[PDB]
DNA sequence: GCTTTTTTTTTTCACAATCCCGGTGCCGAGGCCGCTCAATTGGTCGTAGACAGCTCTAGCACCGCTTAAACGCACGTACGGATTCCGTACGTGCGTTTAAGCGGTGCTAGAGCTGTCTACGACCAATTGAGCGGCCTCGGCACCGGGATTGTGAAAAAAAAAAGCTGCA
DNA sequence: GCTTTTTTTTTTCACAATCCCGGTGCCGAGGCCGCTCAATTGGTCGTAGACAGCTCTAGCACCGCTTAAACGCACGTACGGAATCCGTACGTGCGTTTAAGCGGTGCTAGAGCTGTCTACGACCAATTGAGCGGCCTCGGCACCGGGATTGTGAAAAAAAAAAGCTGCA
């Protein structure tokens, strides 16, 4: 239905796992979705920006790299 | 230097994105240089809140 | 004589677990199809370099699980040990992500 | 009787007051010669142009201000109405000025 | 001299005031002294630094204006 | 044309820094815009949490 | 001092996580090619900037008085935090269902390159008005005093409410 | 049923504080002025990127199999939040103490500008070797298996506190 539903709880859980997490109320994991939907949009937005400017239809792993480095949360491994 | 180090210690001749981050978080100075920055497939320290533990 | 864990014995040995490892925790299929459908709403048709969703995803899973920490200590800090939607908003507010 | 208010009335008044308000709520001189103070450490003899201590007070009162909102958000989220060290501690480690 | 103390219980009181702050514990006073040295010692450091490659002797405006942009922290009116 | 009409609505003639920093944090584009930016002598907008009023 | 409940502690079993074997197998580090183009060498030439030398801004310090602001105490309300208490929201551990992932094939959009051409920007020099610093008016704002309005809080009414008293089919 | 008692609730009623008003007088917004410097106009050369035309990379479609993860659900423990309770930390307001802020004059470090000159980077061309993709091979790391070893809980029976009982001082 909503792509974001494939965010599973299971995932969900695993993430909040390894930032330590122990115990979860069950209302999180629409939260979760919210907040990470919000986290895709900025950066996919500043990413297809770089794109449309650069006059291809493919989305490059640079074009995120820049999208990531301009939103703060600098990225390195992906040709930084 | 840190990283090698940090291979050596989990018997691997080979430094890969976890040496590199276990060995950036933790050192006080580097953590703090690059506190804006992921390390891909870095993963974290492990670290468990106190209250969060048994007795 | 069928074995039971205490609740939260399980969680703890999980944190333990997936703290050790580096290994994305999202499943990459449902994940790029939302990355897709959210591409779609800027542009259409559009394509994405295998490379381009998986630092998507990298940034997506380190991002989350940093606000998770910073959540788990609002939770803490409420004499709680359950986190909940307004840790999370609290988190954000003082990190400065929304108002 | 002799006249008086209860604990909180004046606190709020302060706040209406000082929030409608934009002076700067240091007293100039003592924040003045603590600026010459800590300027010492780093190089001694220097001198000043007036407007840069203007300048270095505007921002430590709307750093300082700034982050007491965040602290009596983190006061509030554990049910009280006190500010603590430990509401300025969780605010500044959230911010990332702190490990 | 033994400036720190200059900053008094009130001016801190009066700053939490405008910061909304109702009711403020005993111990916030020394604690929020160390926070707001441990400010001014960031900024003027980087200042200081700036005067000095100038080869000044005088802390400028614009040196405490280009410092506290460094922090991320930018400051409009003092020639910024 | 916003810190024209926080001055009109104080009853002044003239712009000042408040003007200018209710104008820009009172709409929710240009706080945006101007979040890590420091106003001098702006003050802040009157925010008083409910919590903390009487009864 | 005793009894009568519940704690807290101490002492067996259970289950995962891990080290140490040993062996196996896969691919990507690792390093060797053989150009190649991008860094070294050499040389000439401009101007960016070190330095002197001067002006004259603004930073500093110092006195002296007024008064607001800070300082320290007495007093007391409402706050923070400790306890007890209850309801069910979560974590656990089963079975059941589902689609992620793997490995493979098959197409082709479109990334990304080479080569050709020229419109569009650097460059220069003469021209010359928009924009600067300096300076002088004059009306908005800072400030004051005084009255009008708002708002809090104590103690004294109106009313509601909640128990004790009487009769009561 | 109704009287009595009691807390709420609600209204009066003083008093502090904050808001508007006009009156005053001072100082920087505002605009004018005359000069200077940077923008414009109108030259020429040069190439940087638009464009076509080609290659062939890697991004998408699709299928079929093997589990592994996702999904419900039965069950109960441990958490959260509500409620009550209580000592004292913090707010409020008082007299007393401090020193900031005010204005002023007096002094001169040094910020800042101007003119000189030279060592240092730019620009160019000829040289030439370090770094480039492109390949090819072996050992370092995934993986499985199994069987210690060590760790880390749960549970169950024991070894201490909690409350409750007196009656008793
Ligand atoms: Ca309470
Ligand atoms: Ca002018
Ligand atoms: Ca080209
Ligand atoms: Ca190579």
């Amino acid at each position: 239905r909503d792509n974001i539903q494939g965010i599973t709880k299971p995932a969900i859980r695993r993430l909040a796992r390894r930032g330590g997490v122990k115990r979860i109320s069950g209302l999180i994991y629409e939260e979760t979705r919210g907040v990470l939907k919000v986290f895709l949009e900025n950066v996919i937005r500043d990413a297809v920006t770089y794109t449309e400017h650069a006059k291809r239809k493919t989305v490059t792993a640079m074009d995120v790299v820049y999208a990531l480095k301009r939103q703060g949360r600098t990225l390195y491994g992906f040709g930084g | 230097e840190l990283a090698g180090n940090a291979a050596r210690d989990n018997k691997k001749t080979r430094i890969i994105p976890r040496h590199l981050q276990l060995a950036i978080r933790n050192d006080e100075e580097l953590n703090k240089l690059l506190g804006r920055v992921t390390i891909a497939q870095g993963g974290v320290l492990p670290n468990i809140q106190a209250v969060l533990l048994p007795k | 004589k069928p074995h039971r864990y205490r609740p939260g014995t399980v969680a703890l040995r999980e944190i333990r677990r997936y703290q050790k490892s580096t290994e994305l925790l999202i499943r990459k299929l449902p994940f790029q199809r939302l990355v897709r459908e959210i591409a779609q709403d800027f542009k259409t048709d559009l394509r994405f370099q295998s490379s381009a969703v998986m630092a998507l995803q990298e940034a997506c899973e380190a991002y989350l699980v940093g606000l998770f920490e910073d959540t788990n200590l609002c939770a803490i800090h409420a004499k709680r040990v359950t986190i909940m939607p307004k840790d999370i908003q609290l988190a954000r507010r003082i990190r400065g992500e929304r108002a």
